[PDB]
């Protein structure tokens, strides 16, 4: 409770129990002073000018925030291997967030050399938005999460939010939120902040693959008692028209009746990682699958969970239908294809349509003696009764949850980027260095004080999520596919630091390894 | 209020294509503005005589039934406050 | 699709009918159904009382919201009120979506 | 509770108790159908066009109302004599309003001869506005009260109300009140309506005159210990200036010091009942005392309670500062001076200034050796500390109460027309014949039914107010002035019917007869 | 007269002062009051919480009242909010007299 | 909307007064309108040459320092919608 007594210990364990795992995780943060304690409106006009699609209007608060909404903030690579090689599913039950060992530093650059001193009497104020009265910028797949590796320090992101706009201009119903209008908690160097949160009843993540296709769900030895129209002409003549029905069975498995159909589709453009197999034109934006909202288009990216490619063509990926991660030390502007990690979603090709292929055929006319049986293509298909699909995979680097937008309705609110869609996700934890004025004038001045002491804050942060698990019980005989670290000599151990001490995640690890038949 | 004039950005400055694939695209939807663009205007200059001219108003230009020749299109964007910015786009179609 | 609340069991249909009153049956029996009725109508009052639950607003929005107001500007007739002939007119369709709630 | 059993008896007594009087009063009413069951907006545009001062905008409801807000609705002339000759004050305590013996009649004029039948199954709906959510048109000194004489039938007035306007047009904040939006009470021919009401704690009415003037409040034998500046020059010369103070006493009663001063004034124009003593011009409106509100002028009529005339000049009355009543059978447009009853307010000349005279003098410069002592006239004088005044008299035909407008403040809210000013006066009792459609078409028609049965309603109404009394206890020796009916032969007994059976009140009877010294 | 609530005993004046800290008294006694102080200032937080009673509206007015709304029309800055420089501006004086109450 | 034109009503059509009392009054505030009168305008016609003319805009006309002669004033009222109505008022002052 004092300056010279630590306000919390470093817990970073991960204890596996009978039916749950409690992944604790601690990090060191550094919170700068954002906006110089100011609230500023931000727009594409401020940012120099953007197109109609990228037009926006919002505010940038002087508040930081904590975002542990990536799977590696909690799971080590070995923990992820234990989770995905052994369980058919998992879901978070509760979290316990602690913010301790706070220490606010004051820096002075009066002589040209900065001198970071210690400000014991200065506070940092942190509050959690547990009523969801603020814009929820988590679940947008942003940066600034707790780093994957426990050893490195991270800088807390700035909290800004967007609102309604007509171009760069604010329509009358665009809200402005002051985050000082919330009851915060003012913490000195001897105080600490902690809160607990109980996750929703979200379904288990389908942490498995399917060992049975949706169209091959049947006995390959017995034939159906149903008939299908086999022939429509009994010959090659002119006026030879018949209706010959044959029983649909193992000989012709394609035509036989089925109770369920693959999930919904929304076609993407098939771009190949072998650049000589693509078109010579710039089809990046023009050839993309977008959805329009109030006039301005926006990329699907990634859209409904569809299989990335057919079997045998690993090169093809949907133009925007897959999550792309960056390798360690990868720039943020036009990097080569070998510097990113494009996640394949082929484990769900058993139930979901291929992202780069049309959902199927459909008859588009009434054939008669004069008009041939004309049939069209179904590029996008919404939900139909009897459709079964499977959601997008969660990855070690991918998001964990997202907030279901408060609307009068939704369908299957699992996030299109993967994860658990919650009406009430973990609350936004917002932290800000309390302003300290430098020297008020000796004579009263009505204007707000603009000269503050330049200072920052640092400390530790501990989040502990308890995940429920769905153990495997399958009568499969042969071994399953499991995630292994390949035993072959290499310069660096993967998922470990190299000679410079920079920790790199070398691939995106999914969850769908164990197989479960339909 | 003291709005900056828009900027018209055509993604393909030199569009190249052969005779078999006449249907090409010129992207002008990347054109930026301090507020928003109320009108994208496509007009051709060096277009050889063909079945039809072009005066489309779509942000992204879709072309069809091209004939061999050299084409030059100028994209005119309009700020909400009336300021305009015209940039040119070139397309050469082979025999 | 027209708006409202879709119910499997909505408020029941209340069906009312003036019971027929024959005028004058013949003094000799006639098997045919009576076709001469007394011409009569009915009138009265009807009272319906619905109890609506409400979902109060609790938003941390700072600036004022858009709200439905009657515009303060002189006009011949008060809107949503009778004119000189006593005929009551609703001058516009009023929706419900005025308060703002973020997604 | 049935059609053939009366729903209430006729109580019209007036029983005098030890310290209160309970004046019961019953009448027969006739309620027509107003507006043909319609709500209509009314304006000076509707009424053909009025000036800027008389511009208005409002609505005329199909509702009647009961208005027992005149003193003769309860007090017979003999009861009034008992009250005013014997008491120094009175105030209402509680009322008990009953509405019974309702009978709704249906009239048919199909053949050119009307045939008033009896509609037993038709109702009349009456409600009392006991939360004061409606405009309060009572206390406006309107007509349609219960008649003074119990024997005659009266027609219930229409209820209309005015709201805000800019000319004839409705500004945005001008309310429209539907009186069907109130829970009413639907009464058939066998039902009855009654309610009770407890009056406020209003002060007693000063039902007395003052037997002592405000300036003659002193011992006429002893002289004051205070001095007054008697002389300012000791002679008639040029440079003869002094300050000679003499003791103020019985010899000069005008100049001696006084603790209290007459009440506020707002001068009126002195018009004489001897028309040869007036000006030859039309000074009725131009010479009047008005007050302006939002641009449009409105007559004072009657304004602050001021004495009407000095002693000895009974002819003069203030142009608008007195209540004028009409004799029996008097028109409503430019009647002669001998057909109206102008009420004198001279009983309060002891404390109040004369309505037709300025409040007094006031010094309007600094006199010096060069400037004479210049003094001006005080035509209107607001309230000052130490002011004592007396309110306007209540009359047998005058109003009883009024509603104090709901404002952030007021001063001495007694009605300027006389009576008791109440925040919560007796509620407005609103009655309406429920519409009965004639014949709806056999085929559905969305339009509102416009063909109704022409019908009216009639019945009895009983109001009983309990008045507290303030008995006289004075040590005055000589007899007081008391209201007497003069014993001299006349064609008709006053306050009684003549040969035609029309009851006439021959004079306005005040209350200030007994004397009470200051 | 400027508006508000006139009280005989209004909220008391809260008076705060940095206590003087002399810099260096002389090593030899000097009767004069010390004039050399350490130049120093103070800072901190201040919290005031007022509980206001309210008088709810109960009017039988039919048509809508005039109410304070933020106008829905695109503008460079949200009113009653910070602009690009972070300076918060109140763009108009908001009164209280919006609901109507008859006399 | 379809407003009726105003009506100007001067209370004293023939105002009579002698030389000792020059200060007289002509009342025009009784002028009616379907909505409201936005302007009352007083202008003299037969007024003999005097110290000053009259063009007052008060609804009720106040006169002063009259000289013997015959006066004629015309009151112009203005509807909210622009319609006008001018009526005349007479005043004869004696020697």
């Amino acid at each position: 409770d004092g300056v010279g007594s630590s306000s919390g210990n470093w817990h970073c364990d991960s204890q596996w129990l009978g039916d749950r795992v409690i992944t604790t995780s601690t990090r060191t943060w550094a919170l700068p002073t954002y906006n110089n304690h100011l609230y500023k409106q931000i727009s594409n006009s401020t940012s120099g000018g953007s197109s109609n699609d990228n037009a926006y209007f919002g505010y940038s608060t002087p508040w930081g925030y904590f975002d542990f909404n990536r799977f590696h903030c909690h799971f080590s690579p070995r923990d992820w291997q234990r989770l995905i090689n052994n369980n058919w599913g998992f879901r978070p039950k509760r979290l316990n967030f602690k913010l301790f060992n706070i220490q606010v530093k004051e820096v002075t650059d009066n002589n040209g050399v900065k001198t970071i001193a210690n400000n014991l009497t200065s506070t940092v104020q942190v509050f959690t938005d547990s009523d969801y009265q603020l814009p929820y910028v988590l679940g947008s797949a942003h940066e600034g999460c707790l780093p994957p590796f426990p050893a490195d320090v991270f800088m807390i992101p700035q909290y800004g939010y967007l609102t309604l706009n007509d171009g760069s201009q604010a329509v009358g119903r665009s809200s402005f939120y002051c985050l000082e209008y919330f009851p915060s908690q003012m913490l000195r160097t001897g105080n600490n902040f902690q809160f607990s949160y109980e996750f929703e009843n979200v379904p288990f993540h389908s942490s498995y693959a399917h060992s049975q296709s949706l169209d091959r769900l049947m006995n390959p030895l017995i034939d159906q008692y149903l008939y299908y129209l086999s022939k429509t002409i009994n010959g090659s003549g002119q006026n030879q028209q018949t209706l010959k029905f044959s029983v649909a069975g193992p000989s012709n498995m394609a035509v036989q009746g089925r109770n369920y159909i693959p999930g919904p589709s929304y076609r993407q453009q098939r771009v190949s990682t072998t650049v000589t197999q693509n078109n010579n034109s710039e089809f990046a934006w023009p050839g993309a699958s977008s959805w329009a909202l109030n006039g301005r288009n926006s990329l699907m990216n990634p859209g409904p969970a569809m299989a990335s490619h057919k079997e045998g063509e690993d090169r093809f990926f949907p133009l925007s239908g897959s999550l792309i991660f960056g390798k360690q030390g990868t720039g943020r502007d036009n990097v080569d294809a070998d510097k990113v990690m494009i996640t394949n979603e082929e484990e769900i090709k058993t139930t979901n349509p291929v992202a780069t292929e049309s959902y199927g055929q459909v008859a588009t006319n009434h054939q008669s003696a004069q008009a041939q049986a004309q049939t069209g293509w179904v590029q996008n298909q919404g939900i139909l009764p009897g459709m079964v699909w499977q959601d997008r995979d969660v990855y070690l680097q991918g998001p964990i949850w997202a907030k279901i937008p408060h609307t009068d309705g939704n369908f299957h609110p699992s996030p299109l980027m993967g994860g658990f869609g919650m009406k009430h996700p973990p609350p936004q934890i917002l932290i800000k260095n309390t302003p300290v004025p430098a020297d008020p004038p000796t004579a009263f001045n009505k204007d707000k004080l603009n000269s503050f002491i330049t200072q920052y804050s640092t400390g530790q942060v501990s989040v502990e999520i308890e995940w429920e698990l769905q153990k495997e019980n399958s009568k499969r005989w042969n071994p399953e596919i499991q995630y292994t670290s390949n035993y072959y000599k290499s310069n660096n151990v993967e998922f470990a630091v190299n000679t410079e001490g920079v920790y790199s995640e070398p691939r995106p690890i999914g969850t769908r390894y164990l197989t479960r038949n339909l | 209020r003291k709005n900056r004039p828009p900027i018209a950005i055509v993604s393909p400055q030199f569009q190249e294509i052969s005779l078999p694939t006449t249907s090409t695209v010129i992207d002008g939807s990347q054109s930026t503005d301090d507020d928003k663009i109320v009108q994208y205007h496509w007009e051709e200059l060096k277009g050889p005589l063909r079945e039809e001219k072009i005066s489309e108003d779509t942000a992204i230009l879709k072309l069809s039934k091209l004939v061999p020749g050299n084409y030059t299109f100028s994209l005119t964007v309009v700020d909400s406050d009336g300021a305009t910015n015209s940039t040119t786009a070139n397309l050469t179609v082979n025999k």
